[PDB]
C-alpha cells in the first residue's frame, strides 16, 4: 500500500561562481596616487570581472 | 450463376500492435508541484482532496 515518497536532500547543495575577477584592479583606483576635485570628480568603469 | 473461389491463396502475416500500458508514473502531489517547498506542500494541503 502506497506510503509516502522521501525527498531526500544529503548535504543540500552548493554553489558555484567562476574563477577569481579578472581586470578588476581596484587598488590602483581607491589607493591612487591620481585623485580627482570634487566638482572634477573622475568616472571610470569596472566590467566583466 | 457465378463464384469465384480461390485457387491458392497466401499467409500474409503482417503487423499488428495494441499498446498495452503506459508509463505509471505517480506523480505525487506534495513535491512534484512543491519541491523543497514547504509553502507550496503547506498551501497544496489544503487543496487536499485533489
Ligand atoms: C499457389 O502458389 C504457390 C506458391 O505461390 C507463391 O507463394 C505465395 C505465398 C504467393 O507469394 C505467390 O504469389 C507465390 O507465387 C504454388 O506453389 C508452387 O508449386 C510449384 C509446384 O506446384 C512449385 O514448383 C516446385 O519446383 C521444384 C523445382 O525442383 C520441384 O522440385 C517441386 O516438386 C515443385 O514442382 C513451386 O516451387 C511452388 N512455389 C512457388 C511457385 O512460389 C502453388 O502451386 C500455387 N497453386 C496452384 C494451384 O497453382
Amino acid at each position: 500500500y502506497q506510503t509516502s515518497n522521501f525527498r531526500v536532500q544529503p548535504t543540500e547543495s552548493i554553489v558555484r561562481f567562476p574563477n577569481i575577477t579578472n581586470l578588476c584592479p581596484f587598488g590602483e583606483v581607491f589607493n591612487a596616487t591620481r585623485f580627482a576635485s570634487v566638482y572634477a570628480w573622475n568616472r571610470k568603469r569596472i566590467s566583466n570581472c | 450463376n457465378s463464384i469465384a473461389i480461390p485457387t491458392n491463396f497466401t499467409i500474409s502475416v503482417t503487423t499488428e500492435i495494441l499498446p498495452v500500458s503506459m508509463t505509471k508514473t505517480s506523480v505525487d502531489c506534495t513535491m512534484y508541484i512543491c519541491g523543497d517547498s514547504t509553502e507550496c506542500s503547506n498551501l497544496l494541503l489544503q487543496y487536499g482532496s485533489f
